[PDB]
């Protein structure tokens, strides 16, 4: 999955 | 309210002491105790807020995509007949996910955004209708699934609107902000060319704001340009 | 039992899913509902049981152990005050703790305990049964602290004449009781002689036994002994 | 913490 903050 | 009868004061010492436990889903529920007495939430608290329920959706995405996967593996041709408990307990675990979701839209809408004046604060809280609109856009099946799709939009393009005129490109809430949309635009919306496009033109325009910066605001800008750095290369 | 309109079968299988999502309070309670049930378990079936409750306290004896060390850190000398807050959250934590012991006990006495009749099945409930009164004398203070500890040394005591009597010294069940007795007697009895001693002999024994054993049942024997092993270091 | 099963 991608990067999420 | 359970917490109705704390100390707004005591709801924010116990959030800290749930987080330093690793207690999340004890560290979101005293934090929505201390939104519900009313008054806004400091820059730290907001965080508190964000991270508790960050920690607890997290988990109930990660157990969400597991049943997920089991379940779409029993529908496949030559899968033998299993009963309806995969779909059961997939279903279980999604119902409290989107009571997760629901609920922190409900502090949001109840009346954090509203009272929220200050850019920062605005952004962070219209990041956060976003991200969890579109939480329940990655479960969501039915017809209202546009309309969720829809909403997450539009709190991010608020957000996105208020932090391009209000906040510096290297800001770490701006720069997270696009980091979330730009996912939202891959992953959900089925638009990767807009997703790679504002990842790039945010990494880019922040790159050329680092000379303003001290050293510590200059680590944590670059930590999250690498994110959205690490998302170009997944995507490219 | 709000799993009684359930059956037995889906309860296991559902017990099944919620440890492959990481979900360990539901497989717990999918368990608890499978033994209200009121049938005897398989190996497999104790097995999951086990699993599900060692993974719910072990993260509560986890959060227990960081409050504590706050709290113990509060009440030094020059620690500023800082209210009832710690006290109260630790106490949240020990109290929930207790709870899942006193449950996992009730299963054990109603009636799990009783109907087993096979070494294998009652020297692992009996071990289950050390292993929970000794995580409420982790957390006791109070006047029924010594009878806490007594019940638990008394739990451990008949599953390891048991294990004498009726298995092999290489078996799995009887390794892991002697594991955990010989912590009891490090950790809760004051005993690390004892302790110690227990986890040579143990050792020692399975040792001279491994040439009896297939290449599987080999590494599963090895496993538990290097655990012994490493206790050993870890004392000595 | 010592080792446990
Ligand atoms: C909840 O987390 C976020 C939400 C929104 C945006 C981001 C980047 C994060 N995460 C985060 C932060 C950070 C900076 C400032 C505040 N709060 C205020 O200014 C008030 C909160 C978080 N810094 C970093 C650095 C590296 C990675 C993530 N970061
Ligand atoms: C719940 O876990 C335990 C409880 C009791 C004893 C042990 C060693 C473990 N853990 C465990 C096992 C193992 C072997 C057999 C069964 N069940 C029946 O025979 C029925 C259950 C567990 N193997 C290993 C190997 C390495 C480390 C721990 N192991
Ligand atoms: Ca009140
Ligand atoms: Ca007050
Ligand atoms: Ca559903
Ligand atoms: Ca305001
Ligand atoms: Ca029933
Ligand atoms: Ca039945
Ligand atoms: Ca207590
Ligand atoms: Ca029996
Ligand atoms: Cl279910
Ligand atoms: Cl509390």
């Amino acid at each position: 999955f991608p990067a999420t903050v | 309210g359970a917490m109705g009868s704390m100390e707004r004061a005591s709801l924010i010492q116990k959030a800290k002491l749930a987080e330093q436990a690793e207690r999340y889903e004890d560290m979101a529920a005293f934090m929505k105790g201390a939104v519900e007495k009313g008054e806004e939430l400091s820059c730290e608290e907001r965080n508190l807020l964000s991270v508790a329920y960050k920690n607890v959706v997290g988990g109930q995405r990660a157990a969400w995509r597991v049943l997920s996967s089991i379940e779409q593996k029993s529908n496949e041709e030559g899968s033998e007949e299993k009963g309806p408990e995969v779909r059961e307990y997939r279903e279980k675990v999604e119902t409290e996910l989107q009571g997760v979701c629901d609920t922190v839209l409900g502090l949001l809408d109840s009346h954090l955004i509203k009272e929220a004046g200050d850019a920062e604060s605005r952004v962070f809280y219209l990041k956060m209708k976003g991200d969890y609109y579109r939480y329940l856009a990655e479960v969501a099946t039915g017809d209202d699934k546009k309309r969720i799709i829809d909403s997450a939009r539009s709190a991010y393009q608020e957000a996105m609107d208020i932090s391009k005129k209000e906040m510096p490109p290297t800001n770490p809430i701006r720069l997270g902000l696009a980091l979330n949309f730009s996912v939202f635009h891959y992953e959900i919306a089925n638009s990767p060319e807009e997703a790679i496009s504002l990842a790039k033109t945010t990494f880019d325009e922040a790159m050329a704001d680092l000379h303003t910066l001290s050293e510590d605001s200059y680590k944590d800008s670059t930590l999250i340009m690498q994110l959205l750095r690490d998302n170009l290369t997944l995507w490219t």
